[PDB]
């Protein structure tokens, strides 16, 4: 079941990075 | 961990949880009970309600924690106590119904009848549970009429009305005095003004009532009620209540204090703490008063526990099958697992509850309420 | 009415009433966290107004949820003394741990979130909201872990010394296959409920010109969250069906109305009338080779029928009778080496012994009629379980369709261009509640002859209470719950009609 | 292992909703 | 040199050279997807320049990755004829399916992504980039599934008619426990490699005043992605260690340098010299009660030692000798009912029979010395595996520390305020490559006496090739790979020095 | 699915995959080989390279798919073919090395020597693989010198130089002609100008060469090479190459066409398609020319397959152990699983490759290259 876990995890990492960059872009 | 040591540690943990819940929900229910006796105006009622509005949920959750800890560590005590006191538990549940709704609904209708009804509901929900808990504790100290079949099934041989003897009523009055004193001290800690003076007067009266009630209960237990003696019991043996020898002797409740004179500190502490907190309030130092009130709650609860050190809810009708701390306990594995879980998580819970108190330490004055009148209930 | 039936009805009403407000809280707290996160990231103040307006309703629901939780907690001790005394050694760990961690977190930080707007900064407020959501979900996690252990006991062994089942392994108690799937499924259902609630209120706002700024953003959040949650909950429902097929064949047979074992292409009934006087269905509508594929994930794996299950439990009934006789001899102090050696064998059938005790006045001598009665009572009422399962599946499919349509309309950027989409979103509001109540009822009624699966029947788990003593409590709680529901629904309607513009 | 899967999945759903709203807010 | 050793060295060099460029592609494609997603959502054109500049280097690495992939594909047929003929019935499904789906997706859409900037819109370009990333990851998924089946055979049974192992169950072939953990672990390691590459180049830019707009955003993306990926890869490394302990005790013993079985508090060595002339370590540094907790997740579960494993394989060696004799009799057309009945038993030890065939010239009569030699050869060289494991763990810990520091500096918003942080980010660039190569070498060398675990030894899996025929190919590929590496590293250095401002 | 039907279906699938790969990488390698013969300038070389720059990866992946399909469906054929032709496979791998690097690196250095070197590398990588594949196919049609031990292990009894007989060289020349014709037709489809005229001339010459080479190969196979006859073989039996009866007879290759006259369409189609595509090119309709070229590739490949219908890589030294389509096959379960996976995914692959071609259909003129000179390589 690690395949679905990896899929959800990589999408989560992608979305977290996108959100952090959206929040942090004006502050740079 | 040795099984006997594990059981004693969990008994002490139950005592500590009860003390903490008593302190928290005691100042909470003191606010609830002093709402009509202090706040003579809608604004004053709003002030006293918003004094504990933010932290009341984290104080009520201690009651659920105590219930779960009883259900886990002492399933037999949990089942017998909540089955024999069926009407009592129904009453306390009906009382605790109102408190969340009373907090969250009375500020959403402009009509005065709605506010009056929910204030009455809050007062009932802050008054009934302490009295019923005191009555149940007094009945435990007197002997619950229940017994165990040869198969470990519990049946009850009494009614709710039989629990209304004068001694449990006195215990309930003592518990009500303790909670209203805690609430008055909390009002001293937060509110400023005429509410402060009224709460100081109420706290002094509550301390006098608590001291007198405690002395009367001590005398009555000394000269009026016989006690249970645990002749023999396997401390490390399986939790089988039937396999025990127990006889009823007069004045057996004082055996724990007489055998160990060092244990006399708890009754003395619980008796002299109300005087100390009255002195602190009159000295203008509410923090030391709150500390003394907390020590009073701890001392009274642990005095009650020490008086019933080898017996948890003894049975009056049948001397045998009276639950103890050695019996009426879960297996060693689950007891140890629960102990390690508590040791891991309880300090974190205390830490972040203290942080939440720190972030919300502002005094609840009239101007602060008026500024945020739209949101505060 | 009987005392046992009255207590069962009281627990039924209390659980349904409590769970009328739990999924809404579960969904709404995470949607509030979403709004707070958007406010922190983008910096726009509209989402702060959105989260305030929705948090008002969240607190309105949360108060009554907390109120019902206390009765749900104390009902085990008030009405199920024998059940608690029997299974506490293994059942107390989830109940205690939940209150120790998740209830504490949610209770403290909900007040901190409501009253910490002016004091705490944006980041601290966001962290507090996330803590509230995670605690609220962990409470459901532990409660559903306990319920899953009830559905499928694990790490449990009977002990003669304490006459109760004691915990054997905490690791397999926490990670039992049923509990994980049940937890994820129920939490996803709560997410669907919250998202549908938000979408329905936003659609009602958009049907008029009252609100268009808060309403559109709230509708978008609800649509995206609901689509993801409905996909997750359908997948977890399929997984739960597989787990029920693997663990509790009786419940699966009742759900699908299967009476007799049939070849591997087992036709999945969609409409049937499972009469119990005759062990057969009526005017069944069968789709061939459908239930066998879903239940067993393959072919050549026949699904047992109710008749076969009863036939298999008959020897289990005999062994349970023997075990009950041996246990009664043990409990009376009759310490015989032969009895001690014999009790270790056929020890796991004691639940069937209790079933026979209910169905046979004399345990020593039992006739064939009593065995037949016990076998008949070994299965639940098939028709309510079947219809509840069908209702839940249909409402789930309708939720999937509605949320897919809403997501398609949202991504296009034209939400208010079609009145029928908003009307569908509004009229789909009660569907998540109907589906979730039906699913919970099916879950707790498919195991009807067992308080604990194959361990303790519900009839013998009741406490020693009288008709009037239980009736007083039932009447009191029913009246109080009716009044509280009226007040709560009135307040919710009033503040949904008022709109976010009022505050 | 469904607990970790649920944790990652709910965080993923939260981040996806946040990203969709960030993208869609100007377009409204 | 021997032919078998020469082929093993050729495969070693080819695999290492191919995997010098795969993790970079895996990480960089997802980071490019992140940049494209940010560009689509926010709308700012800076991230478009970022993704163009990083996609240049991505393509530079991707070309050589593709170039090495062809040799990796054809080496099975060129140098392992017997291995392929033996295990193809079960090994062809992942290799064929990967090329059928993931290789097609990545190959088509990488060109579509490079050349579709002007034609495709923003959304289509984002979808194409996501498809490229998912295909690149699915290729790794299928390849690592094949390698995991190699590490732990599942759904495989020997067939007398075809003299080979044939597939028995595809479901357990895909979902074997080793393959899933190996796939997730390797993919997370590739993510760490890509994030560290981005962070190192961004830190090099920030050490000067050359770039501050692209560099800061790229550093933030790399830091967040690297922290998440390093947490994931450490967790999956622990899971992989548990799986290796459960499945391949010999590999675990070689990794931890455990020669003799020891009580449950087994001390975890951190520094040792596993000499093979004497089955013991030298100047070992032992931390008590550490390896037993990690390997077995509990206590009272002793970890077998190398000596015990050899002692247990000795009866397996005898059974394998019997099985090899029976199989040779079967293959020669000697169809005897006794032989046919006897071959069904002791059928799974044929690999030990092949080991004895290598270590015993005469199978019918074998002396104790030959058995001792086979037992000695049944375990890999302990010292390289031990040191590779230690190097990988240490580099992983250093990566965790560096990425945590980078994330802390990024969230504070002050990245360039400390020169030492940027210097640490730069000097940590080779560490992911060192760790990943060491981990792969340990993985493929811990199973050294087995091309397939307990099925086919590597020595007997070689094809029928001569020294010169293999040496010519080895020299040619080594020279071409050296030239290609020089050219690729020169281009990468040149375009990292050039900077995004040039384009 | 019946085992014999499954094996025949997978043989047909291998043929179809080979045809598609031949078409795609054939126009690709035709571009590669016509780069020096058509583009006399750096700009023209850049134009012809960027003509197939985007889609070349999706054409090369067909080769990997063919290799994986051989390794899965026919592990014995895969192992024997890639072990006997060891030097040949090393040469084709070394040739295919350059194509990705040649595409991606030559546009990043301003020096002319770098561009010339990478153009030479691309030409080598587009020229060698078709010739070597033709040589290997001719050797298969002539008989690979290998045998099987009683245990199913394959050993080789020949050298690389022994594969350089005139017939496989002719087959390699034919394959080179086919691929350069496909590349010329693709140039007709995309490029406009002097490149168009040069590619038209090259396509006409390649078609003439292909027709002449095909006729010569047909005559030589008719009168020069004896064939293998499969006397008996268990179609549904286990894939054991040893259990077969086979004898070598002259003119046996034409037995399939003589027994079934309907199979003569494939040789006729493959012979007359180059004339049709030349006519289409001279008619000014490159699309029909490309269709005719694809039909030529399909017809020639399937004619070669039909000539070797019951034999896949026969062994010249040992008549027995010659692999067939019935033998040298994986088990029924994995064969069926691979077939269903292909039926699921291959149509999707074709669909999105066609979509990718559709989105990138613009002609590659000089002005388009100049506009995007910075990015296009
Ligand atoms: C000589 O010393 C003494 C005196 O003179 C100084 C006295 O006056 C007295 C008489 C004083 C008393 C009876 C006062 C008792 C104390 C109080 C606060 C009044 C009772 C009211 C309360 C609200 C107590 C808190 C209790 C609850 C919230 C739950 C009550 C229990 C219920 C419903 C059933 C479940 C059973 C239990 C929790 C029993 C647990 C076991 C125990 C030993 C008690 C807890 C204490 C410990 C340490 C574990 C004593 C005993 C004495 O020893
Ligand atoms: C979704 C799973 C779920 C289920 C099946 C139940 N609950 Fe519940 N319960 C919640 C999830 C939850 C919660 C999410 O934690 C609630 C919802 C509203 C709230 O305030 O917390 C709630 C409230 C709540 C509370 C009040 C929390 C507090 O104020 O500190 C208690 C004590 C319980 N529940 C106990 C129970 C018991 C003993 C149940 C079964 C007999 C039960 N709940 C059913
Ligand atoms: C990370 C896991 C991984 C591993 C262990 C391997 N590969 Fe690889 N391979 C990739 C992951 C990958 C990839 C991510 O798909 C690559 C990286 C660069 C690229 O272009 O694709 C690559 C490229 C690549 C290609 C070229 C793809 C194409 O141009 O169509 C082939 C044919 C192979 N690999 C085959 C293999 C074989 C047969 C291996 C083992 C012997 C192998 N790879 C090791
Ligand atoms: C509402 C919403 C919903 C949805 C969507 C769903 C979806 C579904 N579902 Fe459900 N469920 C429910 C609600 C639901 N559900 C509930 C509430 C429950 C209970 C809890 C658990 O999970 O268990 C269930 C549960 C359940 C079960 C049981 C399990 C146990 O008991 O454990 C089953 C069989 C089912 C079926 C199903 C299906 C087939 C589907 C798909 C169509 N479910
Ligand atoms: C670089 C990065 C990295 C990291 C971080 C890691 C982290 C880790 N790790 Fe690792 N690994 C690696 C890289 C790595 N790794 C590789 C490459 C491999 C191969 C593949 C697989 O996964 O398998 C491994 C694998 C592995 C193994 C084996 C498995 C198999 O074979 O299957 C082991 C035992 C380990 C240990 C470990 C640990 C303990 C840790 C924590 C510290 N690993």
């Amino acid at each position: 079941m690690w395949y679905l876990l990896w899929f959800v995890g990589i999408l989560l990492m992608c979305s977290l990075s996108t959100l952090v960059l959206v929040w942090l872009d004006p502050r740079l | 961990f040795d099984y006997e040591t594990l059981r004693f540690i969990w008994w002490l943990l139950i005592g500590v949880i009860l003390v903490v819940f008593m302190i928290s929900d005691g100042f909470d229910m003191g606010i609830g009970c002093l709402l009509p006796l202090v706040a003579r105006n809608d604004d004053e009622r709003r002030i006293v309600i918003n004094s504990v509005g933010a932290h009341w949920e984290g104080n009520q959750v201690w009651l659920i924690l105590a219930g779960g800890a009883l259900f886990a560590a002492w399933p037999r005590v949990y089942a017998a106590a909540f089955s024999g006191f069926y009407v009592a538990m129904i009453l306390v549940l009906c009382s605790l119904f109102f408190r969340p709704l009373a907090f969250d609904y009375r500020g959403k209708i402009a009509d005065a009848r709605w506010r009056k009804m929910w204030d009455a509901g809050l007062v009932i929900g802050s008054l009934v549970p302490p009295v019923v808990f005191g009555i149940a504790f007094g009945n435990l100290l007197l002997g619950v009429p229940f017994a165990f079949t040869p198969q470990l099934r519990v049946e009850y041989l009494g009614s709710f009305w039989q629990l209304l003897t004068p001694f449990p009523l006195l215990c309930g009055l003592l518990s009500l005095g303790m909670v209203i004193l805690q609430g008055g001290v909390w009002l001293q800690l937060k509110t400023v003004g005429v509410i402060h003076l009224r709460s100081q007067l109420a706290t002094k009266r509550a301390a006098l009532l608590v001291m007198l009630c405690f002395l009367l209960a001590g005398y009555w237990l000394w000269v009026g009620i016989d006690g249970f003696v645990l002749l023999a019991q396997d401390a490390n043996g399986p939790s089988n209540p039937l396999m025990k020898l127990v006889a009823v002797l007069p004045g057996a409740w004082m055996n724990n204090f007489v055998e160990s004179p060092v244990l006399w500190i708890f009754p003395l502490l619980g008796f002299f703490c109300p005087l100390l907190t009255v002195m602190a309030i009159y000295r203008g130092r509410p923090g030391w008063g709150f500390l003394m009130a907390s020590l009073m709650q701890f001392g009274v609860i642990f005095t009650a526990g020490i008086t019933l050190f080898p017996f948890v809810m003894p049975s009056s009708v049948s001397p045998i099958s009276s639950l103890t701390l050695w019996d009426s306990t879960s297996s060693q594995l689950t007891l140890s697992i629960m102990l390690v879980i508590v040791l891991i998580f309880l300090p974190i819970v205390l830490l972040y509850t203290l942080w939440s108190y720190y972030k919300m330490w502002g005094r609840m004055t009239t101007e602060t309420l008026r500024r945020n009148e739209n949101e505060l209930y | 009415w009987d005392v046992i039936d009255l207590s069962r009805w009281q627990f039924a009403l209390t659980a349904l009433y409590h769970f009328l407000f739990v999924p809404l809280t579960l969904g709404l707290i995470f949607l509030l966290a979403i709004m707070e996160t958007i406010y922190v990231v983008t910096g726009k103040t509209i989402y702060r107004d959105m989260t305030r307006f929705w948090g008002k309703l969240f607190g309105i629901n949360f108060a009554l949820g907390v109120a019902t939780g206390l009765t749900m907690e104390f009902q085990f001790g008030t009405n199920w003394s024998f059940y608690s005394n029997y299974v506490g050694d293994i059942f107390g760990a989830p109940l205690a741990m939940e209150a120790l961690m998740a209830f504490f977190l949610e209770s403290t930080f909900v007040g901190l979130f409501f009253f910490g707007w002016q004091r705490l900064n944006k980041y601290q407020h966001l962290l507090v909201t996330w803590l509230v959501a995670f605690g609220s979900n962990l409470s459901a996690l532990w409660i559903l872990n306990a319920n899953g252990w009830m559905q499928y006991p694990t790490g449990a062994h009977f002990d003669i010394d304490t006459l109760r089942m004691e915990m054997t392994s905490f690791s397999e108690l926490v990670f039992n296959p049923v509990s994980q799937v049940k937890f994820v499924h129920t939490v996803m259902a709560g997410y669907v409920t919250g998202a549908m609630f938000i979408m329905a209120i936003s659609a009602w706002y958009l049907l008029r010109g009252r609100e268009r700024n808060v309403a559109l953003r709230s509708f978008a959040i609800g649509s995206v969250f609901g689509t993801l949650a409905i996909i997750g909950t359908l997948q977890l429902g399929d997984s739960s069906a597989y787990e029920v097929a693997q663990v509790q064949p009786v419940k699966l047979a009742a759900m699908e109305g299967e009476w007799q074992t049939e070849p591997a292409p087992a036709p999945f009934h969609v409409v049937a009338w499972p009469e119990q006087d005759q062990e057969r269905n009526a005017f069944a509508l069968k789709i061939p080779a459908l239930l066998g594929i879903l239940a067993t994930h393959s072919l050549d794996k026949p699904v047992p029928g109710l008749k076969n299950l009863m036939a298999e439990t008959y020897p289990r009934l005999q062994r349970g009778r023997m075990a009950w006789l041996l246990m009664q001899e043990i409990s009376q102090g009759n310490r015989e080496p032969h009895v001690l050696q014999a009790f270790r064998g056929l020890e796991g059938d004691l639940g069937y012994g209790m079933l026979l005790s209910r169905y046979a006045p004399d345990m020593n001598h039992v006739t064939a009629a009593q065995y037949q009665a016990a076998m008949r009572g070994a299965i639940p009422q098939v028709a309510p379980v079947f219809w509840s399962f069908r209702i839940m599946v249909g409402c789930g499919s309708l939720l999937l369709l509605v949320m897919l349509i809403a997501l398609v309309q949202t991504l296009r950027g034209k939400i208010d261009q079609h009145r029928w989409v908003l009307k569908m979103a509004l009229w789909s509001l009660p569907l998540p509640w109907i589906a979730i109540e039906a699913g919970w009822f099916m879950t707790e009624f498919g195991r009807q002859p067992w308080a604990i699966q194959d361990i303790l029947p519900t009839y013998s788990a009741h406490s020693a209470l009288t008709t009037g003593q239980l009736a007083f409590s039932l009447i009191m709680i029913v009246g109080l719950y009716t009044l509280f529901l009226i007040a709560e629904v009135y307040l919710m309607q009033k503040y949904a009609r008022l709109g976010p513009s009022a505050m």
